[PDB]
């Protein structure tokens, strides 16, 4: 109910629906906001297995989508009003959770924690770190190969002939942690992800510049329970 | 100075260009000029005998007025700023004011030969910058007043370089570490060179006048790395 009232709060034009595959890729599938009615949040969509790596074979491809209401977010970055809510893979008829369903196996794992009635909740807190480039190229051909990383940051940008002038204040190599601006070149950009972050639940701990040049860098959030935290990431 | 001719003149012919500079380039090795030398009368080798590795007692001496007047003898033998670029606490940097048959840490090396005939030091911290007559004649120096003055060269080093040893800091003899201070050993250890009248005050103070203006521009110069490392201050 509070998902379709978010629905008419945000004039919601569509939804949509997402999940992640074996390998750990975020995957996704819209839906006019005008397809969700009650049926939706009993009985989910029906879509292809055979189509995500690893899943269903040559025989059994259908499968169910289904929405997990308490996930409901808006997107922040698509041009026309629309919720995204995380669905879980439910074997059909059965509606059981797929075997290969990482977010189903990840909650199957907290049920047996609270089992074995060692503890009824495992708590989170991991610290993914990144990095931001300008340009990233690279490729596989019989005759070579090649990768090329690029970044206004980079140390080797040091002799590089730039349109307006190199104004050259680069982390060297290891001395990302911490120089203030303008050798940390991306404030403004982890304040952004970090306002982004919390518009869209999570809460944020701290935000700074990593070690490698080149703009590693890293958004540290406060921890959740497992499965929830795995969304969150 | 006939083969730094032939070695530029030909190289100019294929299309090549030549250098004697010791230091060329950082992160491989820098050019130097060993120098082998013995004495002799009568045509009998003064350097064979019955102490270490077949040597006289007079190339012991010989050994230890070069050691003695090693930095002095820097100035001549290593005369660019370059010079000290070669010289640096490396593993094979000919850097130990020592004698061995063996250890290439050693700045002398007693080649270890059969015929008594052949026997002879080999001091390895010249480079080819330096000029022949004035690097041979006060390496010679170095070893008469070795010799008129019984200067015992105390034992062999078959240890090891500057890199661990670092037991006792090491802190053994070392050639010079840098132009200025190959130039000042020469103005204050002179005496050994005036003798028999062979170097006058105004050669030497002339020849260290001429190499201080290099080692100005030098260090008055902004460097290349300093921008790496202090541009962002």
């Amino acid at each position: 109910e509070h998902v379709l009232t978010m629905l008419n709060e945000h004039e919601v034009k569509f939804v949509d629906l997402r999940f992640t595959d074996t390998k750990g890729k975020e995957q996704h599938v819209t839906i006019p906001a005008h397809q969700v009615n009650a049926e939706f949040f009993e009985e989910g969509k029906m879509f292809d297995g055979s189509s995500i790596g690893g899943w269903k074979g040559i025989n059994e491809s259908d499968m169910v989508l289904m929405p997990d209401a308490s996930t409901a977010v808006i997107d922040p970055f698509f041009a026309d009003s629309t919720l995204i809510i995380r669905c879980d893979i439910l074997e059909p008829g059965t509606l059981q959770g797929y075997d290969r369903d990482p977010r189903s196996i990840a909650k199957r794992a907290e049920d047996y924690l609270r089992a074995t009635g060692i503890a009824d909740t495992v708590l989170f807190g991991p610290e993914p770190e990144f990095f931001l480039f300008d340009d990233i190229r690279f490729g596989a051909s019989i005759s070579g190969s090649h990768v090329a990383i690029d970044d206004i940051e980079g140390a080797w940008n040091s002799s590089t002939k730039y349109e307006g002038g190199n104004k050259g204040h680069r982390p060297g190599v290891k001395g990302g942690y911490f120089p203030v601006p303008p050798v940390d070149s991306a404030q403004d950009i982890r304040s952004e992800m970090c306002l982004v972050m919390e518009q869209m639940g999570l809460v944020v701990e701290a935000h700074h510049h990593e070690v490698a040049t080149a703009g590693q860098n890293e958004v540290a959030t406060r921890f959740n329970t497992m499965t929830k935290k795995a969304d969150e990431i | 100075q006939i083969y730094k001719y032939v070695v530029h003149n030909v190289a100019h012919r294929f299309g090549k260009t030549a250098t004697f500079m010791p230091k060329p380039m950082f992160g491989d090795n820098g050019s130097g000029m060993h120098c082998h030398m013995s004495l002799a009368k009568n045509g009998t080798n003064l350097f064979s005998g019955d102490k270490y590795a077949g040597l006289s007692e007079q190339a012991l001496y010989y050994i230890g007025g070069v050691i003695k007047h090693a930095k002095a003898i820097n100035a001549l033998a290593n005369p660019t700023t370059n010079s000290y670029k070669r010289l640096v606490p490396g593993y094979e940097a000919p850097v130990m004011l020592a004698y061995s048959a063996r250890n290439r840490s050693a700045s002398i090396r007693i080649p270890v030969v059969a015929s008594p005939k052949a026997r002879r030091i080999e001091v390895r911290f010249p480079d080819p910058a330096a000029n022949p007559y004035l690097c041979f004649a006060a390496l010679l120096m170095a070893g008469l007043d070795g010799i008129k003055n019984k200067i015992h060269p105390g034992e062999p080093m078959d240890k090891n370089l500057y890199d661990l040893p670092p037991e006792e800091a090491k802190e053994i003899p070392q050639v010079a570490g840098s132009l200025e201070e190959a130039l000042n050993a020469l103005d204050l250890d002179r005496e050994f060179l005036k003798a028999g009248g062979v170097f006058t005050d105004e050669a030497i103070d002339a020849y260290i006048a001429l190499r201080r203006e290099e080692d100005d521009r030098v260090r008055m110069t902004p460097h290349p790395v300093e921008f790496e490392l202090y541009y962002s201050v």
